[PDB]
């Protein structure tokens, strides 16, 4: 589970993202897709050239659909059902790709937020992600 | 473990601004903070009970900076990694036994420091070309397992 | 989580373990002991040498540990809390160990119930142990 | 990978004794339900709705004696490793993009279908012996990933 402090930390560091959260996503898969080039065979018809409008709508529905995770943060395993089956059930992704999208959220997160990042943040944006991975891993 | 000419200039123009002194400890620091297992390791180091008692810690400081300093030392061999780290892999495998995915998560700690400090500056083609200094170094350190 | 075919198949495989729990504990930790000579270091306090009593009598507190968390399988969280403490904060014990141990137990198992260990009860007693494992760690 | 005088011996008594038809099929086949994001990889295959139906799998079965056929080619050859995978990992990394992790998984499940068919033979410092061995394999498939 996760402490009430950090929750506190995850829905104040996310609540700043607010607009930006659409080109958070983006940068995010993009620093995945350079850093791990194995996650890229899960999108082989994508337009993965730099700023490509596809890339930036499917960042926008992650961080769309992360924002209804911090909402529902005490209701995850519910908020995200029909989502887990996609990730499981249809897509099969491997559970590996989960913390390396996760790892480059938090990278992201650190480069866009110099004094929301500190190391108590960290761990809790670090366990909110875990938990949204487990969910989403869930259905197998 | 192979970078293209760019990607060393890049890595190699990034890690010249590194503060030497506190990078080290900052990436020790949060590990102990986000991974508490790591914390077993480190009992010698006194109090690591909360974030601030850790990143105040002159240990955790003092030994960030020889860490720091093993990496820079990485930085400058990168074609031989196995023979750089072959002493301290001895030293954490068979002194220490340290797990080796613990060597990973080190590794993208300090990847997400250096994405605090520098801001937009660690762009994705730069962040890229790190993660396979830091997988190389894991995989070297990791070696007396092998 | 674990489905009503999954809690059948671990209910039916460990209960052929019987009075062979601590035979079993004991020999899983030996396995993991030779094959992952790191985890060696959580018990410096033990003879750890084959034929250990000290092993053998851990062996059976931990397969007692495992008979309690089957019979408490929709209740594991609070069933273990007390075990997930001493893992988590006291012992520190790095989560790859569990990993470790999870994959020693199903040899043992697999070695000893050769008619009961087919392929979905091998991953429902996957499934179970990952489970265990994911509450003993929870305290992170 | 260095396995002892004693290991090897022990090892190679072992494999001369494993069905090359079947054990490399339930092996794959444990994977594809045990794991079943593994299933990604083998759509053509067919049927593997169900445990009994990925078991049943006649194409599972067939491929599984060429993944046997890879494993006693690794055992001949423990000193040469990476070489004897060179092609398998250029395969499974640069054009399956397979993540090495699945290949420890393989690995492990080998171990518990090896030890479900030798029983009491298939004793801890066996078990060892094989640990260090689909290790070895593991990292050697992954080398063009290093
Ligand atoms: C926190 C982690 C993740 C979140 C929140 C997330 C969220 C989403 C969302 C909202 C969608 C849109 C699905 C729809 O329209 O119904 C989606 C689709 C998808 N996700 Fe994820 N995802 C995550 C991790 C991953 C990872 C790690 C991979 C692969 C490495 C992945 C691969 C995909 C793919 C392939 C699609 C379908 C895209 C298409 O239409 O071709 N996801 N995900
Ligand atoms: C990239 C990863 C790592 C690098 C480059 C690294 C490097 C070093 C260096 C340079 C030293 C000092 C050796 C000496 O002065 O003789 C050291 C010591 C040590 N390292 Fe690491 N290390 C890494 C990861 C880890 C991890 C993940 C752990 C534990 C979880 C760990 C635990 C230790 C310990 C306990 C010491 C000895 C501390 C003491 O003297 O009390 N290391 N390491
Ligand atoms: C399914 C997994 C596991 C179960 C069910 C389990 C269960 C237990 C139980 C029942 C005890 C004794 C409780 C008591 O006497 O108060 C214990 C103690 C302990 N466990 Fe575990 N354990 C598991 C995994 C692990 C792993 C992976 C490690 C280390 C690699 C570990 C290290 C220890 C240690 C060091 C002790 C202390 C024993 C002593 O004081 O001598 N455990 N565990
Ligand atoms: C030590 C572990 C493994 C070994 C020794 C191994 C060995 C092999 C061999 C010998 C082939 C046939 C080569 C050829 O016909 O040219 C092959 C093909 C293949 N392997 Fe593996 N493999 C391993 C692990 C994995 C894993 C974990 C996956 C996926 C999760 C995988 C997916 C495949 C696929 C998709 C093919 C091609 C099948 C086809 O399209 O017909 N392998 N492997």
């Amino acid at each position: 589970v996760l402490s009430p402090a950090d929750k506190t930390n995850v829905k104040a560091a996310w609540g700043k993202v607010g607009a930006h959260a659409g080109e958070y996503g983006a940068e995010a898969l993009e620093r995945m897709f350079l850093s791990f080039p194995t996650t890229k065979t899960y999108f082989p018809h994508f337009d993965l050239s730099h700023g490509s409008a596809q890339v930036k709508g499917h960042g926008k529905k992650v961080a769309d659909a992360l924002t209804n995770a911090v909402a529902h943060v005490d209701d995850m395993p519910n908020a995200l059902s029909a989502l887990s089956d996609l990730h499981a059930h249809k897509l099969r992704v491997d559970p590996v790709n989960f913390k390396l999208l996760s790892h480059c959220l938090l990278v992201t997160l650190a480069a866009h937020l110099p004094a929301e990042f500190t190391p108590a943040v960290h761990a809790s944006l670090d366990k909110f992600l875990a938990s949204v991975s487990t969910v989403l891993t869930s259905k197998y | 473990v192979h970078l293209t000419p760019e990607e060393k200039s890049a890595v190699t123009a990034l890690w010249g601004k590194v503060n030497v002194d506190e990078v080290g400890g900052e990436a020790l620091g949060r590990l102990l903070v986000v991974y508490p297992w790591t914390q077993r390791f480190f009992e010698s180091f006194g109090d690591l009970s909360t974030p601030d008692a850790v990143m105040g810690n002159p240990k955790v400081k003092a030994h960030g900076k020889k860490v720091l300093g093993a990496f820079s030392d990485g930085l400058a061999h990168l074609d031989n990694l196995k023979g750089t780290f072959a002493t301290l892999s001895e030293l954490h495998c068979d002194k220490l036994h340290v797990d080796p995915e613990n060597f990973r998560l080190l590794g993208n700690v300090l990847v997400c420091v250096l994405a605090h400090h520098f801001g937009k500056e660690f762009t994705p083609p730069v962040q890229a070309a790190y993660q396979k200094v830091v997988a190389g170094v894991a995989n070297a350190l990791a070696h007396k397992y092998h």
